[PDB]
DNA sequence: CACACACTCTCCAATTCTCTAA
DNA sequence: TTAGAGAATTGGAGAGTGTGTTTTTTTTTTTT
């Protein structure tokens, strides 16, 4: 059993008197600091942390982690009750008016307090949360499927009557309530004047409401199982924090479900579950100096994929395609090539290495395809869009194995992205535009075997010219026996399987978050082109049209091409304006993918 | 149970009836010659509004048929004719 | 009486609203010279139209605090606004006739918010948020006057919508029958009323973020003023109301459905004899063919006899089977201008059209029949070839 | 099932009938 | 002769009771 009123007092004792040596032994008392805050309205929000209160009492702890939900009561309505000795929009008029009436506490009530869990409880699994933990504070990990927006919830409604000029109040906690119609009031009962009541939403606490549903990490579920689910309700300022596809942690009170009617004699003593959440937590001037050093275009393409050797051209076109040409500007490239050639592993690298990116295949997945899809959620059966590969790729790269083995939607889509940059897709019927602006990585197969150069690419790879030629740089990933490299191969795979690293290589990659923020503020830089270099290029390209016409896959967008790789290559120079340099780049760059496709 | 209000001659004699209606034209103002229509209008409303805080259950002509048959009875004349005057 | 009256709770006075309204309208003469609003009511006089559109910029400039007021307490503030126009109306041009009382329609010319922002500190407000509407609905027949007739002796009623609800009458006053008034539908009254749906713009989306979308509902006067697929600032009032469990049940879910009650519409992707003469001028200039040839698609390069063949077949030959259209086939590689052309020339007229030759196209060359999702009624839905019946097709990946 | 239609049943009281005084 | 107090008859307000509540496989024709 247990004396709320005594716990109270002691919750009351330990918000006034607790402190905590922050800023460096100024022993702070935090508590009292953040009732000031809430006093003055300069904060909301509250997430007293139960590691704190296990510094004076395990044992209220231990009553807080058994019945969660009634001590976050006991917290707020001590905190309440604290708040006049710490004070030394529309709803604060209201207030104040109604202060003028008396000269409805979860009304006036205008904080909301959580409970950060202690660090003793070990963050379950959602699979873990079993039904001896309804009702007390769990801790709990997982992907966030889907979020809803953010809907205002009442918590307390006002309405007002016609007749007598009287506010009543309806305090709300169920999720479902019956809205007042006729006047309680003894003036309008006793008289019988009939009056009613209309509700005031401008008078009336509202809180933002925000519904989500958490799922198993993939890599936790066990062996032959479905992953999990868990639907979780996020009220005041813990909405917002959670996106689609983020990997939280939520603290939170593991409650029941309780519908009205129907609902209720169907389902018996059955009950579907919530977690309330409380908390959700979300799991350079040296540096600048060394990438001044000169070898820093050749030191980042080194960095670049040290698991695979050669193809250093190849990697610089990647660079250039993380750091794309001027505002158009996406270098999208296309590198062919057998199965198993090491061309997976590029693709895979590039995927691990960029900051917005996705990895699939061009066939025929049974996963959200690369438009987005609608799903339904039948529990609420309410449609929704999700995913989609470009779409989740938007503002950086999309990588696609198996790109000759798409079908013709996926072909038509990735045209519609190479054209405009932006989808179209159906929720319920009626459809709306969807925004992808990827970059393109594609990876292709030969249409039988292994590539014979005799046959154009066209007509080997089995790809339409009007996609093929979207892409900047053609590369051929050919695969050919060669023993010393195979024996250099055949170590390194062997070393990777005894010791689960890859072998020293004679010098040290880049960090690759150091990489991400070195191609961060290159890609802020905003080249131009001046009128003679203008004049190289119209020099260079019809040269290398000749060439080409001597040898035809050559056209103003490969003007355009060049123009863009040497903007891209004055981006990484990280300077404003283009130079010889950018030009002859751009210009072997693409005569050298054309020399590995020959 | 069943406390529903009747109108009677108590009803007349309370506090809301005729002992406020000696006193709720003490703030009202009239225009006089000329402007009756007005002065009309100023009066129905208050005595209108009079009406709806004595017994708010009636429309106004409603409570006016009640109350003009209502007067006859001996108590309310008597508190009449006490208003009537002074007591 | 206006000056006993008060906003609920709130202690901004009615009447001192309406005159600080009347006196923005007088004095506002300066939007960077008669007053421009009173220039604007002057133009309503002879225009005919029943609304009078405000910049909220300008309410500002002129007093913060009546813009403030306005953005707080609109759903009283802007009724308030309604009748100083109106008052103002009849100051100024006392003996003009109009059949509606004038609707104000203030504005921000810029969003205050974007929809993912949102909040209950926003119900109630006065917002405008950018957006591309999705779709748009039948035109809802929104009663205003409950019209009864009594089924026994024909005597009639009218009774005045209360918030949504009606109060029947109960007993006909003519012959004291009870339960005895009967709604009549078509006599009573009503208003115009359509729901929009509205998605944010796309370069106002987060990062891959899937859109967000609000509810508009615009009423009488500015019902049908917005399509699918056009863009929009749209200022209105956040409103949130309860939606009920089940259609047979008054509980109503605790967590309040939100929409926009739309005030005012801007469209941002939307956009004589001296026309006449300077045309007849241009057509006696020498070579005007070439010149016209030479001013289609300015980015193309050197096709000077497929430019005027496009020419000719835009200005068309002589209508009167006497078919007067001139068809035209481009022919080439792929990644060549003929795309570029094509997609340039189909908004170069009215009526025109263009569509893909595949199966992705968004609109097909023939015509079909489908189930209309939003009513799951057959509709026919004709082709682009049907649809540009007097215009140009340009069919690529022919 | 718990929240709404439809029907029955009960007693309160609203209005008129009759006798009496002014 | 006219108007108020006591007794009788019937309307109906209220309590109680009863009832009502997309997604997969297999086929068929026609489209290429
Ligand atoms: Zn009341
Ligand atoms: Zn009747």
């Amino acid at each position: 059993l247990k004396d709320y009123a005594l716990e109270k007092e002691k919750v009351k004792k330990f918000l006034q008197e607790f402190y905590q040596d922050d800023e460096l032994g100024k022993k702070q008392f935090k508590y009292g600091n953040q009732l000031v805050r809430l006093a003055h309205r300069e904060q909301v929000a509250l997430y007293v942390d139960l590691d704190d209160v296990a510094e004076d009492d395990p044992e209220l702890v231990d009553s807080i982690c058994e019945n969660a939900r009634r001590y976050a009561k006991l917290f707020a309505d001590a905190v309440q009750e604290l708040l006049p000795q710490y004070k030394e929009d529309v709803l604060d008029v209201y207030i104040e008016h109604r202060l003028m009436m008396e000269q409805p506490a979860e009304l006036m009530r205008r904080f909301e307090l959580y409970f950060q869990g202690p660090s003793s409880n070990k963050p379950r699994v959602i699979r873990e949360v079993r039904a001896d933990s309804v009702g007390k504070l769990v801790t709990v990990r997982g992907i966030v499927t889907r979020v809803s927006e953010v809907k205002p919830k009442m918590v307390v409604a006002t309405y007002t009557c016609d007749q007598c000029g009287a506010e009543t109040y309806q305090p709300i906690q169920s999720p479902t309530f019956m809205p007042l119609i006729m006047c309680p009031s003894q003036e309008c009962q006793t008289n019988r004047s009939g009056g009613r009541l209309y509700l005031q939403t401008r008078g009336s606490r509202f809180i933002k409401f925000q519904e989500m549903k958490m799922q198993e990490h993939s890599d936790q579920v066990p062996v032959g199982n479905i992953p999990r689910s868990i639907t979780v309700l996020v009220e005041g300022e813990n909405t917002r924090i959670a996106q689609p596809g983020d990997h939280v942690s939520v603290t939170g009170i593991f409650l029941p479900i309780l519908r009205t009617g129907f609902r209720q004699v169907v389902q018996g003593l059955l009950s579907e579950t919530y977690l309330e959440a409380h908390r959700i937590v979300k799991m350079t001037r040296e540096e600048l100096r060394q990438i001044a050093e000169e070898d820093f275009y050749e030191k980042l393409a080194a960095s670049i994929a040290p698991e695979i050797y050669g193809h250093e051209d190849v990697k610089k076109a990647l660079l250039l395609l993380l750091v794309g040409g001027v505002d158009r500007g996406n270098i999208n490239i296309c590198l062919m090539g057998d199965p198993g050639v090491a061309k997976s592993q590029l693709l895979s690298y590039i995927d691990r290495l960029a900051p917005r990116s996705q990895y699939t295949t061009g066939r025929g997945s049974s996963g959200v395809g690369l438009t987005a899809a609608v799903l339904r959620d039948s529990v609420s059966g309410e449609l929704t869009l999700e995913g989609g590969a470009l779409v989740l790729a938007d503002q950086g790269v999309c990588c696609i194995d198996e790109f000759d083995k798409m079908a013709e939607a996926d072909r038509t889509a990735i045209h519609e992205v190479m054209e405009q940059q932006t989808i179209s897709i159906a929720k319920a019927g009626i459809l709306t535009t969807l925004n992808a602006r990827c970059s393109i990585l594609a990876a292709a197969n030969p249409a039988y075997g292994r590539y014979n150069p005799r046959r154009s690419l066209e007509q080997n790879i089995q790809l339409p010219a009007a996609l093929l030629s979207r892409f900047d740089l053609l590369w051929l990933i050919q695969d050919r026996p060669d023993r010393d490299n195979d024996l250099r191969l055949a170590q390194h795979i062997t070393y990777v399987h005894q010791h689960s690293r890859q072998p020293p290589s004679q010098f040290e990659p880049l960090d690759m978050k150091l990489m991400r923020r070195y191609i961060a503020m290159c890609r802020e830089k905003q080249p131009m082109v001046p009128e003679s270099l203008a004049d190289y290029i119209t020099a260079a390209y019809v040269e290398m049209r000749r060439e080409a016409w001597a040898s035809t896959y050559t056209s103003a967008r490969t003007l355009l091409a060049i123009l863009r790789l040497s903007t891209a290559l004055a981006r990484l120079r990280m300077v404003d304006v283009v130079e010889k340099e950018d030009v002859n780049e751009a210009i072997r760059l693409m005569e050298m993918s054309k020399d590995s496709l020959l | 149970k069943r406390n529903i209000p009747k109108l009677d001659a108590q009803r007349l004699i309370s506090e809301r009836g005729l002992p406020a209606l000696r006193h709720v034209f003490d703030k009202a103002k009239f225009k006089g010659k000329g402007h009756e229509a007005e002065d009309l209008k100023m009066l129905i409303r208050h005595m209108e509004h009079w009406a709806h805080r004595l017994f708010p259950k009636l429309q106004f002509e409603d409570f006016i048929d009640r109350v003009e048959y209502l007067g006859s009875k001996k108590e309310v004349q008597t508190c009449l004719k006490r208003i009537r005057l002074d007591l | 009486l206006g000056q006993k009256l008060v906003i609920w709770g709130t202690d901004v006075n009615v009447a001192a609203c309406k005159e600080n309204f009347q006196r923005f309208l007088q004095r506002f003469i300066d939007p960077l010279t008669e007053p421009l609003y009173m220039q604007r009511l002057g133009e309503i006089n002879v225009i005919g139209e029943p609304f009078l559109n405000v910049n909220c910029e300008h309410i500002k400039s002129f007093d913060k605090n009546l813009y403030r007021q306005l953005i707080s307490y609109p759903q009283e503030v802007i009724p308030t606004f309604d009748m100083a126009v109106n008052e103002i109306f009849f100051d100024r041009y006392p003996d003009s006739i109009l059949e509606h009382q004038i609707q104000v329609r203030p504005f921000n010319a810029l969003k205050t918010k974007n929809m993912r922002n949102l909040n209950p500190e926003d119900i109630d407000q006065l917002i405008t948020i950018s957006g591309m509407v999705i779709r748009t609905s039948q035109l809802i027949p929104e009663m205003q006057e409950a019209f009864f007739q009594c089924q026994v002796c024909a005597h009639t009623t009218r009774v005045e919508m209360d918030r949504g609800r009606i109060a029947e009458p109960s007993v006909c006053g003519r012959c004291h029958t009870t339960h005895s008034m009967a709604l009549i539908h078509n006599r009573s009254l009503f208003s115009d009323k359509q729901m929009i749906k509205l998605q944010e713009s796309p370069e106002d989306m987060p990062a891959g973020q899937t859109p967000h979308t609000v509810i508009l509902f615009a009423h009488n006067d500015l019902v049908d003023k917005v399509q699918p697929g056009d863009r929009v600032n749209v200022t209105g009032i956040y409103r949130a109301v309860p939606i009920r469990v089940n259609p047979r049940v008054s509980n109503v879910k605790s967590v309040y459905k939100t929409h926009i009650d739309v005030i005012h519409y801007r469209k941002t992707d939307a956009k004589s004899e001296k026309r006449v003469e300077l045309l007849k001028e241009l057509s006696r200039k020498p070579d005007i063919y070439e010149r016209l040839a030479s001013a289609l698609a300015p980015s193309i390069y050197e096709h000077e006899d497929i430019k005027k063949g496009i020419l000719l077949q835009l200005f068309g030959g002589t209508r009167k089977k006497f078919r007067a259209e001139i068809n035209i086939l481009l022919c080439g590689d792929p990644g060549t201008s003929k795309s570029q052309l094509l997609q340039y020339v189909y908004n170069l007229v009215p009526r025109g059209q263009y569509t893909s030759g595949k199966g992705s196209s968004a609109v097909g060359l023939t015509a079909y029949v489908m189930k209309d999702p939003e009513t799951r009624q057959l509709v026919l839905q004709t082709g682009a070839l049907v649809l540009s019946d007097n215009g140009i097709c340009c069919i690529d990946e022919f």
